[PDB]
DNA sequence: CGCAGTTGTGCTATGA
DNA sequence: GCACAACTGCG
């Protein structure tokens, strides 16, 4: 019944999810438009912990002596103290990260940090390091502008939908939303420099990979998700072996849209 | 052996459109019938030698096409006709979408 | 009469031809198939006009075999006779039954009966002829005929004609 | 809008469509105690203008049928006084995208 | 595989009421006055009178022979033998139809020179007659307005007896002498 | 196989379902289908001008068809017809026939309700063919009088004479194959109290349906070209040709007719009883008797497994196999012959695990490899190789079974007086043996996975089992307890591409079901990988060297 | 919309109970499918087999003949847009490999 | 109806399915003795010859990417990116 | 006119 | 051997 109910469902050349009628089931496959194989449970670091340890991790204040990036971190550090124009960028940077946090906390209400998303950002930085023999001593050649802006410019190139019109353009923005939160989480000015210790060369590579790795991650128009989903629910249902009706018979109840269900509870 | 209903499913899942047609036709049932362009039924009297093609009843000797369908379908079709139901096969469309 | 119609034929090329003189081959293959052709729908397809500008269009590669089908859009000179059409032609055959007149690519036959009473068959004539008080119709004899009816046969159209009405007959 | 206490007789019920283009709505006071829309599982439903709808269908190369449907009697459809043909944009938060926009045509 | 046309109509199941075709100006479905073309535009039916016909095939086979040699880089009785040459060059030979057609056209052409054919077309096309009549008038040679209106019975009340006669008079004057 | 036909080759774009108009049935039919007797020109073996090849399809295998020529594998059947003595219902439409009767007036053939009723125009509005009929029926089943004068679309003071006829309407309830109505009547306003009870004749119902307005049935489910209500009632019977009901002619002198050939003879017999019964001295009770029987025979031929018990059991107790039953799911046409299928180029054997096979390969026994074939086309690239395989013969391992010429003619290298000297010309096909490294579809039933069917590399091995790599056990659900698996060999260079480029085991490695890999290191390897990796575990040079060599990608360092 | 939410929750809780993990998208699709139509469309013979999809497609599950009978009765027209129809017809289905068409461009065939 | 070149919307990258059918089509054609638009560097398997063709972007085929509504965008094997 | 109560109807894993 | 969908009858 699962396969027979879905068979005719696929991802069409407009990232839409339709059947033989061309009736839209999902506007963008699995709300994001990604091929499931290209996902890995990643951690959204912005999410939890004290606002105090959050600040410690993400906040840059070139205007404060105790809260600038030490010139041990980058070469520009000595000549960065007091740059009001730059502190404007690090103010958007921080005010955006703060924004992102309030959003993730709205979406994942339990404070769950570990979510399955495309592009293993952890591994890219890992390889950047072994690739470029990252000196966790000598200061970076990156600019505050290099980081801040290069990350802005990256997000723009992370394409799922393509269409040139607000309807489509806004669905692109939405479908991407969560990934960039993680992207901003892992690529904050303080993080990139202190933790990662990347060079401009290393950073540009990190970004370039994220871009093309993301592009790889998207669903392929033609992808037979009718059966793909039907099999993926059905298959584990086979391996199946307060006290409420559960497993195979509850699943039977759910699919049947059982009017007279066995164990109906109300959690008040 | 059997390329069962369940095997068709994974084959679709795979997106293997051609390997499926090949399994379902060329490696089994595959057959060639002649259809009328007016009433899409296997009514055609295919004297494919003298190139005579006729669907008396339709008075047609012009609008005839050859189709390749599983013999089980030719059957299913003749089986439905035997039951007063016309499964008219048409090679062009009208509806759109 | 003699029309010019914008037709189109579907030709399926074998992969061995997906070379550079492909358009060349398709154009020549159209001419093979199309020229001299005779349908009851369009009549005799005689000459494919504008060889230089034949619209090849893209050819979709067929599912299980490699051949690719193209709809070769064209325009040609056609001759499709009509019942009631008056035609000038030249006599070809002639017997006791009547005479068959050559009109373009097609043959119109006039029955002994579809001629006036004054015109009568001459058996003892070399070559065979029909003799009126005034006229003589033998072989080379140019005639004017009203096509009484047409019969769409195989790869030809034939007709039965009249020379009985006014302004018809010998010319 | 008519907020009736206990019940409306089928007498008076037949008088609702009697005066168009003015439209009348009946609401049982007892249902209204709790605002259904405020609930966890109930996302943002947004009425779309004739022009807004027109663009959605244009932009997705859609026919009204092809669109996911909301019933006329859908609690949220009644809350926004949805009329047959009127489309809603549904903004749900996503465990994959963050934010997902769906659309529902009325019944 | 046969040939198709611009006429895209879809008679579903409904076989017939296939109309009898006569020069009651009721030509086939294929031969409607109002019709389409490859460009997708509406266009009035093209009918040729012999000579207007003979010149088309002549032209086409000449421009064809141009390309047959371009890609190969890397007086009535007297015109008759001349045409049989062009046919041996551009036509498949198997097309005995086009040979008989050319021989017929050569001997039965009313107006030899193109200038003339162009001028015939101007004269007749102004009349507002149907293309099959503008055809028949150019190909069939008539003297009385009655000779014409009998053979092209489609006319009848379409043209004035005198006005049709004025045309016929100008047509005989144009008649290319052999 | 089948021969060249000049006919333009297309694909079925739309399937326009409709109903047979007796007129069509007659026209398309190459014979009628006069005598129940199968064949035997009065015991003389050859078909009778009455049933099966009265110009229909053919039997004899030799001896071609009487309409086209071609014969057996080429000739699809040629339809027949029996002109029924009395109109009979179609077993299937019987309920819809009642529902149409319940909608329309049983006298003038006018819809019981129209645009004048508001709830009616509301239904008449419904876009959907089926939902519309459903709503119309619910309103019209209640109307028991064909209205003459309905109240105007404004006042109930002034009345509009909408449609003709005033007649009271029956209450139709089915009595299995029979529709019997109970009219209200009047009798000093009272009646009923004691109504009028008569069966509604197929012919009467048909005559009401014939009189149903194009626009009225158009408002009902119906179509004026493909499905007129009147076509639910059968007058002319299509006689399916031999291929639908094959004569299993075992040995020379012995028939063996199909179930349908029998039921038709029964319909035919029952029709001829009725035919003469009525024409002659009609005892008018035996008339509606022979009718009900013909109605039964035509009912059970299309559906034997009906509500009102009687199983129309073949004289053997075994009930007659209806056409309905033939198409009915899991096995039978749709489910089992079309959606599922028995296939050539398939193999099956016991599976045993191999530690020395690369993940993506499959051990195919020499026998299986020599049986299954691949159609290679003689190309300057292969040419020489293929000549050696042809030369090698169908009995060696690398070798071939058949050679197919340009002239689409099969050469049996196994027998052919020329298998030795056979010079291959380009474009010929050489059906050669499944050679090592070919893509093949390996499969283990059930098959609830994209992964329960994967593309493997051939590796021809001795001993009768299919050998597969242990790590690939997990996605098939295989074990070596005695499990068997299937093998499908692709036939096209295009199909090979499908398997290799999409279905390959290396591709199937990370599953979308769980967004995690579906194969891992298992059992002996899993137990040993721990055993080896402990801090306490050290290896002397002797073995270190062998262990290094064993890894095929080792850099020699 | 809240019904879809609760439907997924309930569906998810069946899978998660057995320990097992199924990627969101899958269960979301099933749920989204049962949802779209307007209300709760049952994954049964009188639910998804109700929809306006192809008659040849629907006949291939549950009311086999009955579906085909009612097809000809109310002159249904098969789109042949569905997978199943192509399987029945022995045609290459508009699935992955068959979701698009392939063409030789003579212009590029002479460029090389 | 046919989307113009200056208005295409679909992935500028080649689908996993596209590449598989493209490779299979040239392999079938090459095997059917079609003309090869690449230097066979001793190559003999139509798939490898095809893969080589696709790599040198010397395959002369066009993908008609159909949209739900019927319209299509024609993309060339040349213009399609092969990130795969 | 509505809803309790019934009568009715179709399905029931996969290859040998 | 259920689970529902038509259908039917009394308050
Ligand atoms: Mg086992
Ligand atoms: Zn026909
Ligand atoms: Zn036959
Ligand atoms: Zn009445």
């Amino acid at each position: 019944r699962l396969v027979k109910a879905l068979e005719d469902i696929m991802v069409h050349y407009d990232n839409t999810t339709r059947n033989s009628l061309g009736n839209v089931i999902q506007f963008i496959y699995g709300e994001d438009g990604m091929d499931a194989a290209h996902i890995e449970k990643q951690s959204l670091d912005t999410i939890g912990g004290s606002d105090a340890a959050f600040e410690k991790r993400y906040r840059v204040d070139l205007l404060n002596t105790d809260h600038t990036l030490d010139p041990s971190l980058l070469e520009s550090g000595s000549e960065i103290l007091g740059d009001l124009k730059l502190q404007v960028l690090l103010d958007e940077e921080y005010k955006q990260l703060v924004k992102d946090r309030k959003f993730l906390r709205e979406v994942f209400v339990d404070g769950e940090a570990n979510w399955p998303l495309p592009v293993n950002i952890r591994r890219i930085i890992q390889n950047a390091q072994q690739t470029f023999h990252i000196d966790h001593t000598k200061p970076s050649d990156l600019t505050i502008k290099d980081i801040v802006l290069g990350v802005k410019d990256l997000q723009e190139n992370l394409l799922v939908l393509r269409g040139k019109n607000e309807i489509i353009q806004n669905a692109q923005r939405d479908a991407v939303t969560l990934f960039c939160c993680l992207l901003r989480s892992r690529l904050a000015t303080r993080r990139v420099l202190q933790e990662y210790r990347l060079t401009k060369q290393a950073f540009d590579w990190v970004l370039s990979n994220i871009e093309a790795q993301f592009l790889r991650s998207v669903v392929h128009p033609g992808e037979m998700v009718g059966v793909l989903a039907a099999q993926s629910i059905g298959e584990p249902a086979t391996q199946m072996t307060k006290k409420v009706t559960s497993g195979v018979p509850r699943l039977k109840e759910i699919l049947n849209v059982a009017k007279n269900m066995k164990t109906p509870s109300l959690t008040v | 052996l059997r390329f069962g209903e369940m095997e068709r499913d994974c084959m679709i899942a795979h997106g293997a459109a051609s390997f499926l047609k090949e399994r379902l036709m060329e490696a089994s049932d595959a057959f060639r019938v002649h259809i009328c362009g007016i009433c899409g039924l296997m009514t055609v009297i295919a004297k494919l030698n003298h190139n005579q093609f006729e669907c008396k009843g339709c008075d047609n000797k012009i609008d005839i096409y050859q189709i390749h369908i599983p013999y089980a379908a030719k059957l299913l079709f003749q089986e439905l006709m035997a039951m007063n139901i016309t499964p008219r096969l048409y090679t062009d469309r009208s509806r759109d979408f | 009469m003699f029309f010019i119609k914008d037709l189109s034929l579907n030709i399926t090329l074998h992969p061995s031809f997906f070379g550079p003189r492909m358009k060349q081959y398709l154009k020549t293959k159209l001419l093979e198939e199309v020229e001299g052709s005779c349908t009851g729908k369009f009549g005799y397809i005689l000459c494919v006009l504008d060889y230089d500008n034949i619209d090849i269009q893209r050819g979709r590669i067929l599912p299980t075999d490699g051949s690719a089908e193209f709809n070769v859009k064209y325009r040609a000179v056609v001759f499709k006779p009509f019942k009631g059409e008056v035609v000038d032609g030249t006599v070809v055959s002639c017997s006791q039954h009547g005479f068959e007149v050559q009109v373009g690519p097609m043959k119109v036959f006039v029955t002994k009966h579809l001629m006036p009473q004054d015109l009568t068959f001459n058996a003892g004539s070399n070559p065979p002829s029909y003799q009126s008080s005034e006229d003589v119709i033998t072989i080379k004899s140019r005639i004017r005929v009203k096509i009484e009816g047409c019969i769409s046969q195989v790869s030809s159209i034939h007709a039965i004609g009249s020379i009985k009405e006014d302004y018809l007959g010998a010319i | 809008i008519f907020v009736y206490q206990n019940n409306i007789t089928p007498s008076a019920m037949k008088l609702v469509p009697s005066i168009p283009p003015a439209t009348i709505e009946t609401f049982n006071e007892a249902a209204l105690v709790v605002n259904i829309t405020h609930h966890e599982l109930v996302p943002k439903h947004i009425r779309l203008s004739s022009d807004e709808k027109r663009e959605l269908l244009k932009r997705y190369r859609l026919k009204e049928s092809q669109l996911p449907r909301i019933q006329r009697a859908d609690p949220v459809a009644l809350y926004l006084g949805l009329k047959r043909g009127e489309v809603v944009k549904i903004i749900r938060k996503s465990e994959t995208s963050g934010r997902y926009a769906s659309y529902r045509i009325c019944m | 595989v046969s040939t198709s046309t611009f006429q895209t109509r879809r008679r579903r199941l409904k076989k017939v009421e296939e109309e009898e075709n006569a020069a009651t100006l009721q030509l086939g479905q294929e031969f409607q006055l109002k019709q389409i073309n490859h460009q997708g535009e509406e266009e009035e039916l093209i009918a040729l009178n012999l000579s207007e016909a003979r010149l088309v095939i002549k032209e086409a086979l000449v421009e064809r022979r141009r390309a047959f040699k371009r890609s190969q880089k890397k007086t009535r009785e007297k015109e008759l033998e001349s045409i049989d040459v062009l046919l041996e060059q551009t036509t498949g030979g198997n097309n005995k139809d086009l040979k008989n057609t050319m021989q017929y056209l050569t001997n039965f052409s009313r107006f030899r020179d193109q200038e003339t054919v162009g001028a015939v077309i101007q004269l007749l096309k102004s009349t507002g007659l149907h293309p099959f009549e503008v055809a028949q008038l150019g190909s069939l040679a008539c003297d009385t307005a009655d000779e014409a209106k009998t053979l092209i019975p489609s006319l009848n009340n379409k043209i004035s007896d005198d006005e049709l006669e004025r045309i016929l008079k100008e047509l005989s004057n144009l008649e290319t002498l052999y | 196989g089948q021969q060249y036909s000049s006919a333009p080759l297309r694909t079925v774009k739309e399937v326009q379902f409709g109903l047979f108009s007796p007129e069509e049935v007659r026209a398309i039919s190459v014979a009628k289908i006069r005598f129940p007797e199968t064949m035997d020109e009065t015991q003389t073996r050859a078909k009778i001008g009455g049933l099966n090849d009265p110009r229909l399809g053919s039997i004899d295998r030799n001896l071609k068809c009487q309409t086209c020529q071609e014969g057996m594998n080429e000739c699809p059947g040629h339809f027949g017809h029996i002109d029924l003595a009395k109109p009979v219902f179609h077993v299937g439409f019987i309920a819809k026939i009642k529902k149409v009767c319940e909608c329309v007036c049983m006298h003038c053939g006018k819809l019981l309700l129209d645009e004048h009723n508001e709830l009616m125009r509301q239904a008449l509005a419904i876009k959907d063919s089926k939902k519309r009929f459903a709503a119309i029926w619910t309103l019209c089943k209640t109307k028991m009088v064909c209205e003459t004068d309905v109240p105007s679309e404004d006042d109930p003071t002034q009345l509009v004479s909408r449609g003709g006829c005033g007649n009271t309407q029956p209450t139709i309830r089915k009595d299995g194959l029979k529709l019997v109505g109970s009219w209200k009547k009047d009798r000093a306003t009272g009646d009923a109290d004691e109504p009028e009870l008569r069966v509604l004749s197929t012919e009467e119902i048909l005559n009401i349906f014939k009189h149903i307005s194009v626009k009225d049935f158009t408002s009902l489910g119906f179509n004026e070209v493909f499905s007129r209500p009147e076509w639910m009632i059968l007058t002319c019977l299509p006689v399916p040709p031999p291929p639908v009901r094959p004569s299993i002619s075992f040995n020379e002198s012995q028939r063996g007719e199909d179930d349908l050939t029998f039921k038709l003879a029964d319909i035919l017999k029952a029709n001829i009883s009725l035919e003469t019964l009525e024409h002659n001295g009609a005892p008018h009770h035996a008339i509606e008797e022979a009718e009900s029987l013909l109605q039964f025979h035509v009912a059970t031929y299309m559906d034997n497994d009906i509500a009102g018990q009687p199983q129309a059991l073949q004289k053997s107790g075994r009930p007659v196999k209806s056409i309905r039953a033939r198409l009915k799911g899991k096995e039978g046409r749709i489910r089992g012959n079309l959606m599922g299928k028995r296939v050539d180029f398939s193999a099956r054997t016991v599976i045993s695990g191999d530690p020395n096979l690369e993940l993506d390969q499959v051990g195919v026994p020499k026998s299986i490899a020599k049986t299954l074939t691949y159609p290679e086309v003689v190309t300057p690239y292969n040419i020489d190789r293929l000549t050696q395989l042809v030369r090698n013969g169908p009995n060696e391992h690398p070798g071939a079974k058949y050679v197919i010429r340009d002239s689409g003619d099969r050469i049996d290298l196994r027998y052919s007086k020329r298998a030795g000297d056979i010079q291959l010309q380009y474009g010929w096909k050489v059906e050669r043996h499944i050679m090592d490294n070919d893509p093949v579809l390996f499969n283990r039933q059930p098959s609830l996975h994209k992964m329960s069917m994967m593309a493997h590399r051939v590796k021809v091995i001795p001993y009768s089992t299919f050998r597969l790599n242990l790590s690939v056990t997990s996605p098939y659900n295989a074990d070596f307890d005695g499990d068997e698996m299937n093998l499908h060999v692709p036939q096209s260079e295009e199909t090979r591409a499908e398997l290799s480029q999409l279905c390959a085991v290396p591709l199937q490695i990370v599953s979308p079901q769980s967004n995690k890999p579906c194969m891992g290191i298992v059992q002996d390897t899993l137990c040993g990988i721990r055993k080896l990796t402990l801090r306490d575990t050290f290896i002397e040079l002797d073995q270190v060297l062998n262990m290094l060599y064993w890894v095929p990608d080792w850099d020699g360092v | 919309e809240a019904g879809r939410a609760a439907l997924y929750k309930e569906v998810y809780n069946v899978i998660a109970s057995d320990g097992s993990y199924v990627n969101y998208r899958h269960m979301a699709l099933l749920v989204d499918v049962m949802t779209t139509q307007g209300g709760l469309t049952s994954v049964t013979r009188h639910g998804f087999n109700r929809s306006n999809t192809g008659a040849l497609m629907r006949c291939s599950f549950e009311e086999t003949v009955e579906i085909l009978f009612e097809a000809g009765a109310s002159a249904e027209l098969d789109d042949c847009r569905g997978v199943s129809e192509n399987v029945i017809l022995g045609q290459m289905a508009p699935i992955g490999t068959g979701a698009f068409d392939v063409m030789i461009d003579e212009e590029s065939l002479v460029k090389y | 109806k046919a989307i113009p070149k200056d208005q295409r919307a679909t992935t500028p990258y080649m689908t996993k399915y596209e590449r598989a059918r493209i490779l299979g089509t040239r392999a079938l054609q090459i095997s059917m003795n079609a003309p090869v638009f690449v230097d066979l560097e001793g190559e003999t398997d139509p798939l490898r010859i095809a893969m080589k063709e696709l790599a040198e972007k010397k395959i002369p085929l066009v993908i008609r990417r159909y949209l739900p509504d019927g319209s299509f965008e024609d993309w060339s094997v040349e213009e399609l990116i092969v990130d795969l």
